[PDB]
């Protein structure tokens, strides 16, 4: 090591993603860190609406008898699949909405129970953030065509043990969705926050952004997209107002001399990057410390 | 022509689940979720270049 | 229908709509996202059959088939072909919330109606997290002798358009809504008849390049 | 893993008091967090127990309706809503974490506490 | 679920092979657990699942039983184990705590 | 890993492949990296055969 340099200021952090310890005099783009808070924002359509179900129970026990070993393979496996009998066929989900539940029935104290994604393409936990499916069906015995999500048994600081598996089957369609979960007295036809950043799920369209209410009076849709397919716009249905969506970090330009952060183009009224005057130019705002008694 | 090149990449899917990046880490773990963006970042890389 | 003369046209031999037409009310039909600007090409419904007037024809039309029983006196080219999406021009701000449209299916009959009042609903199947103070929409599908009814959804205060496909595809304002299943007639039986339809038409799929602008 | 609560004090029956617990060292949505109150000359009285992801909620017989059990994961802060007080509700109240680590897509037993807080008392 | 700790106070000497059992009124199986509780201070985990030793406690201690009667042995007296002793199960969410024990010097 | 042939008929010889898996059974004695690795004569869950 000859010597080093702290990515903490914003010169700093500047030469730090730039890989080198001189920048040259120009213009630098940048973006400003996203917000952690992120609220939930939900905008559905209301339909005939079933839910269904899907729990799955693990429960394990050692093999009571005169040895009182505890890091080994546990010996009773129950695991079982709610209302799926193996006569019957499949358990395939038949209705619009629908959950997946993982219930851990073990009472052993540093035991606990898991399930790995597998060869699947989506995960058990993850299928409640509004995926779309044309069927689905889950199973215990092995299915065709399918793919199997490891069911694993773990001790506290020990090796894992894998003690069976869940089959699932998919077709693409958007017949089936799935939710996280029917509470009571939640409204999520409609439950948007304005003028803040937030994750949004919007007529099956999920990002990051800002909502807010413009006065354009479009007829036709209830969702308005860009040619990247980002989502620019929506209708609410009942209503009649459109909301606009705008990215929470939008990218500014730094301006370099002399190895030092002179000024800053930006999209908003703020006194960013510490600087203490802000200008309005005709396309951007312009911040620095300047006081514009400058000729050349 | 070169600007609506650039844009109409982004809707490809480069031979993953989706080309939207949060479509797909509301689907997997963080570990299978990487490998899934990774197609998504070369292929991108590659229409800027 | 009303004003110009001409928001009702005649139909151009084969079918095809005049190259000045306003396509007030006429929107593009979308099952997903909807294009605000730029130059589009689609297959849409605007292969025209048989175009007449509601308003001022004193015929009240009443029942209108996918082949041509019902139809109205057409103004200019017509054909015996059967069609594939029925369309509903309904007026500025005009809504179908005081009314019933009814269908005509291989195993009975089927009417769509809006409601507040739960007296008119009969059974709801957990219509939960709605607003109990605003209308929603239900169905009820008489299989011959027996009457059942079910939940559909919502529509906009105002619908300035209806377009019904033989395969139940129910778009409101552009979008598909719902999905009704195979239908062979429709009936727009609402209170303020022959003044909320305008103008009526029979039309097929066709390959169009649209100019979009507002969504329009 | 070190645990510390607040919110102690003197109460008229039948009020309100927002009692506190503070957790760090450890991964706070993993396990399962409990209320425990051991009164004067008394053993241990179990309180209310939340699940690692605040879905599930259980109550002791004389603690149910009365108060409820909430936890913040954003902080790492684990909550609790002194509700409508009798007078045997004057003891010590200690914050326990469970000793099996959940994913936080499940739910599951508890009952093997390892690690206590210090004790915010009350007085009614 | 009712638990009895007894006896409720016992002495013992420095080296004394002091055992207090406690009785659970239900088949438990093998869900339960002890504990160490110095006055003016909060409780600490001993022995978890009835037979387990704690990483952080003396090898000094050890328990067992199956069924409903259970049973926690210490092998010698040392000068702090002066302290109460709480048995406690979780074969149920509404879990309980026993009565309690005082150990006492002589 | 090692493979004994203990079929004495003559003309007779055993032998094993890849299949699926993305190692040969032979070649895991060059210095291959695992976090973890089972073998098993019954289907495996998400592994290979
Ligand atoms: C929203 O999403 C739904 C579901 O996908 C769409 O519904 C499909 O729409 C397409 C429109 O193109 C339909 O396809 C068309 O079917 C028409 C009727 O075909 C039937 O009838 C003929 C006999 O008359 C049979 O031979 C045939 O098998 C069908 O039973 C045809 O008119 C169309 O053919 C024309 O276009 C094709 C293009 O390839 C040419 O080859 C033909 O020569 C001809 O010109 C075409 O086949 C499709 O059937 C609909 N399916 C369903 C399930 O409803 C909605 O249209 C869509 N909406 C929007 C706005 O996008
Ligand atoms: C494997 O574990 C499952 C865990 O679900 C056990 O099934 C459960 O068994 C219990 C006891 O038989 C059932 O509890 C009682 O069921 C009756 C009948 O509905 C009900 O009246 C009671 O209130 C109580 O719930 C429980 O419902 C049942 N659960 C399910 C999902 O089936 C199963 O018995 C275990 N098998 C073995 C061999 O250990
Ligand atoms: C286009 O198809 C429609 C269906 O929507 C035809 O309507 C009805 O079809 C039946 C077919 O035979 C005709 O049935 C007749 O009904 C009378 C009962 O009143 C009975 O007398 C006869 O024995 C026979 O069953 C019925 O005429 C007809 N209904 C109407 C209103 O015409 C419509 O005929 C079809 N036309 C074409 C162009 O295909
Ligand atoms: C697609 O449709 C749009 C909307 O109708 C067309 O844009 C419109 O084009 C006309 C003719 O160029 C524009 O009118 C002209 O406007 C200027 C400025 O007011 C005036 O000096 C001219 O005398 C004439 O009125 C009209 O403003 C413009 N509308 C909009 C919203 O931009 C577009 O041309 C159509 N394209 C095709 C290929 O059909
Ligand atoms: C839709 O179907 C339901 C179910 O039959 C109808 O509800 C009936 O309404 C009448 C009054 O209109 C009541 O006397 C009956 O008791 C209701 N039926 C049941 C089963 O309770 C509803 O009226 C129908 N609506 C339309 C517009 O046809
Ligand atoms: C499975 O279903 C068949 C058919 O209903 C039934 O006879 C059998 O008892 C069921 N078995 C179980 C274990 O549920
Ligand atoms: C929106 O959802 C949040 C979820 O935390 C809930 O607190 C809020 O009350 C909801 N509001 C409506 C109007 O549904
Ligand atoms: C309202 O609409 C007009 C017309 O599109 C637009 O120029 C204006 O910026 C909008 N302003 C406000 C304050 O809503
Ligand atoms: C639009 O809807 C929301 C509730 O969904 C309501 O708060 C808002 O005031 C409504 N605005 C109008 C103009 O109806
Ligand atoms: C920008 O913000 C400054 C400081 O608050 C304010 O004085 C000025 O009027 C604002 N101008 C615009 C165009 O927003
Ligand atoms: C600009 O001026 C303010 C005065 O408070 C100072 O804090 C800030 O660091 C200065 N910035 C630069 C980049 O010189
Ligand atoms: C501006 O620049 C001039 C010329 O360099 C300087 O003398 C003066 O002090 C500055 N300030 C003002 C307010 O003129
Ligand atoms: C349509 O069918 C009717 C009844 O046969 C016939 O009178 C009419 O001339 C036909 N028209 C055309 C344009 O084929
Ligand atoms: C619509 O139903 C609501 C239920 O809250 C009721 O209060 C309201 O009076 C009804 N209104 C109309 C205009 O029919
Ligand atoms: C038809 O009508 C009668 C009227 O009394 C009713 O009892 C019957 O259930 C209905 N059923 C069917 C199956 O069509
Ligand atoms: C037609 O509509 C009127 C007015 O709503 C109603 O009285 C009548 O019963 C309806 N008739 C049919 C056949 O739908």
């Amino acid at each position: 090591i000859a010597n080093i340099i702290y990515c903490n200021s914003v010169i700093n952090r500047l030469r730090c993603d730039q890989l080198s310890f001189d920048v040259p005099d120009g213009f630098y783009s940048t973006s400003p860190i996203q917000p952690v808070e992120l609220p939930v924002s939900i905008v559905s359509l209301p339909v005939y609406h079933k839910h269904t179900f899907i729990v799955l129970y693990v429960n394990f026990e050692h093999r009571r008898g005169p040895g009182k070993c505890y890091n080994c393979r546990p010996a009773v496996i129950n695991i079982t699949l709610a209302n799926f009998n193996e006569t019957k066929g499949p358990l395939c989900v038949d209705t619009s909405h629908f959950t997946t539940q993982f219930v851990d029935n073990v009472k052993l104290a540093r035991w606990s129970a898991s399930i790995n994604t597998g060869n699947c393409p989506f995960s058990f936990g993850k299928v409640n953030n509004f995926v779309k499916f044309g069927s689905v069906c889950f199973s215990l015995k092995d299915i065709p065509g399918g793919c199997a999500m490891p069911i694993m048994a773990n001790l506290v600081n020990s090796k894992s043990h894998n003690i069976g598996s869940l089959y699932v089957s998919w077709s693409d369609g958007d017949v089936i969705t799935g939710v996280p979960k029917p509470v009571e007295g939640v409204s999520s036809f409609m439950n948007v926050t304005l003028n803040k950043c937030t994750k949004y799920n919007i007529y099956d369209v999920s990002g990051v952004g800002v909502i807010r209410i413009s006065n354009d009076t479009f007829l036709n849709g209830i969702t308005y997209t860009s040619t990247s397919g980002n989502l620019l716009g929506f209708k609410d249905v009942t209503n009649g107002t459109i909301y606009s969506i705008t990215p929470c970090n939008p990218p500014d330009q730094l301006v370099v001399y002399q190895q030092a952060v002179v000024g800053a183009m930006l999209s908003e009224n703020f006194t960013s990057y510490g600087f203490s005057n802000v200008v309005e130019m005709p396309k951007f705002f312009y911040a620095s410390n300047g006081t514009y008694n400058c000729t050349d | 022509n070169s600007l609506n090149h650039l844009t109409s990449q982004l809707r490809q899917n480069f031979q993953a689940i989706s080309s939207s990046i949060q479509a797909i880490y509301d689907r997997l773990d963080p570990p299978q979720a990487d490998q899934q963006v990774d197609r998504l970042i070369t292929g991108r890389l590659a229409a800027l270049n | 229908c009303v004003g110009h003369s001409e928001n009702v046209f005649a139909v151009e031999s084969g079918g095809y709509i005049p190259s000045n037409f306003a396509f007030n009310n006429w929107f593009l039909l979308t099952n997903t996202s909807s294009v605000v600007d730029g130059v589009v090409r689609s297959f849409q419904p605007l292969l025209l059959n048989c175009l007449w007037s509601v308003s001022g024809s004193q015929f009240t039309t009443g029942f209108v088939y996918f082949n041509g029983t019902g139809r109205g006196a057409c103004k200019g080219f017509y054909s015996n072909a059967s069609s594939d999406v029925i369309r509903y021009n309904i007026n500025f701000e005009e809504n179908l919330r005081r009314g019933t449209i009814l269908f005509k299916t291989s195993y009975g009959a089927v009417v769509f109606y809006c409601t507040n009042n739960t007296l008119v609903s009969g059974d709801a199947h957990i219509p939960s997290g709605t607003v109990l103070g605003n209308f929603y929409c239900f169905v009820n599908t008489t299989i011959g002798n027996e009457t059942t009814s079910a939940f559909v959804g919502a529509l906009p205060k105002t619908v300035r358009e209806f377009v019904i496909s033989r395969t139940g595809h129910f778009y409101i304002n552009g979008y598909r809504y719902f999905s009704l299943g195979d239908v062979e007639a429709v009936n727009f039986n609402v209170t303020n008849a022959a003044t909320t339809v305008c103008t009526v038409a029979l039309a097929s799929y066709a390959d169009v390049l649209v100019n979009v602008s507002q969504t329009a | 893993v070190q645990l510390v609560e607040s919110g102690g004090g003197l109460v008229q029956p039948g009020g309100s008091l927002r009692l506190s617990c503070a957790a760090s060292g450890f991964t706070f949505s993993s396990y399962a967090m409990s209320w425990v109150r051991q009164a004067p000359g008394k053993g241990l009285e179990w309180v209310s127990a939340i699940i690692g992801s605040g879905s599930n909620t259980y109550y002791a017989d004389s603690v149910k309706g009365r108060f409820t059990i909430s936890r913040d994961n954003a902080k790492n802060t684990l909550y609790l809503q002194m509700n409508s007080l009798r007078a045997e509700d004057t003891a010590v109240y200690y914050c326990a974490k469970d000793t099996t680590p959940r994913p936080l897509y499940s739910s599951g037993w508890y009952g093997s506490f390892d690690y206590w807080g210090q004790g915010t008392p009350v007085s009614v | 679920i009712q638990m009895t700790q007894s006896p409720s106070s016992l002495s013992a000497s420095v080296g004394d092979r002091v055992t207090i059992t406690c009785q659970a009124s239900q088949d438990i199986t093998t869900y339960l657990n002890w504990y160490q509780q110095k006055p003016g201070k909060a409780p600490k985990l001993l022995i978890y699942d009835a037979s387990n030793l704690e990483t952080g406690v003396p090898s000094r201690f050890s328990g067992s039983g199956s069924g409903t009667d259970f049973t926690l042995t210490i092998s010698s007296l040392q000068p702090e184990d002066i302290a109460t002793y709480y048995c406690q199960q979780y074969d149920n969410l509404f879990l309980t705590f026993g009565g309690g024990t005082k150990v006492e010097i002589k």
